[PDB]
């Protein structure tokens, strides 16, 4: 009976992702990769859960649920994995951003 | 009457720094907070210092 | 009513606007609720306005304090030792950078 550490959902992509994913692409799909590797059909229910159980744990990360019915090509994939997430709140964002002499801010909680 | 200092919103740099800035004035903030300093406010530190066994 | 009231004649604090204009608003504490509904406007308003405000208005202070509080308040407090209050409760951003933008002058 353990209780693992949380992950801080802080999202940013690494930089061999096109060639990640596509390796993730051959490996999943059990097939030869015709010509254009990003545009493939992720239809298949079996071949939609193997790609992004691998998918899922090769970059860290979790596609949401309500997320899950606008995945048709890989480009979706490439596209959704490229837009970072931050876990950082406004306000945290707000002590980080620089701020001016004349204001100060203090935590209440 | 109790100092601004002793109430709930106090930043003394801030107020240092803005002081300045109001009147439209070039301080060396070195110098500023050499200016507000007086005899009375350190006799009453060595005062506290010396009671307390503080160095 | 006018004889309800005091009066005072026209004045200005120290002489102000003959050598130079300065600017009477000195420290500015808003106080909001990260939780609650009624401090919306006011989370906003730090969110986007603060920033820009602070920029333009480099002699006055602004002190912001999330708390546990019910009704957000702005106190504002004058060169001259004058101190007031405002509600900023249940406003729109527009409503609180415009009465930000009264206390300021």
């Amino acid at each position: 009976l353990v209780c693992p550490p949380i992950q801080s959902r802080t999202y940013i992509p690494p930089e061999d992702l096109q060639s990640r994913l596509e390796s993730h692409v051959k490996e999943v799909f059990g097939s030869s990769v015709p010509s254009n590797w990003q545009d493939i059909s992720l239809e298949d229910v079996h071949l939609k859960f193997s790609f992004l159980a691998r998918l899922a744990n090769d970059l860290r990360h979790a596609v949401p649920n309500s997320r899950l019915h606008q995945m048709c090509r890989v480009r979706d994939v490439l596209d959704f994995y490229n837009v970072p997430v931050q876990d950082r709140s406004k306000f945290d964002e707000l002590i980080a951003s620089n701020l001016p002499h004349n204001l100060k801010i203090t935590w209440g909680y | 009457p109790v100092r601004r200092s002793e109430k709930p919103n106090w930043d003394y740099h801030a107020e240092i720094q803005a002081f300045g800035h109001r009147l439209q004035e070039t301080f060396s903030l070195d110098l500023l907070k050499t200016a507000f300093v007086n005899s009375c406010y350190i006799k009453s530190e060595e005062a506290k210092r010396q009671k307390l066994g503080i160095d | 009513t006018a004889r309800g009231t005091a009066s005072r004649f026209l004045t200005s604090v120290l002489h102000n606007g003959l050598g130079r204009y300065v600017q009477q608003l000195q420290r500015l504490s808003f106080s909001l609720s990260r939780d609650a509904p009624s401090s919306r406007g006011a989370r906003e308003f730090v969110e986007r306005e603060v920033t820009d405000f602070a920029r333009r208005n480099p002699g006055v202070v602004i002190y912001v304090n999330p708390r546990p509080c019910c009704v957000p308040r702005v106190v504002a407090e004058y060169l001259n030792g004058a101190v007031r209050e405002e509600s900023i409760h249940c406003k729109s951003v527009e409503e609180i950078a415009a009465l930000v933008q009264k206390l300021a002058d």
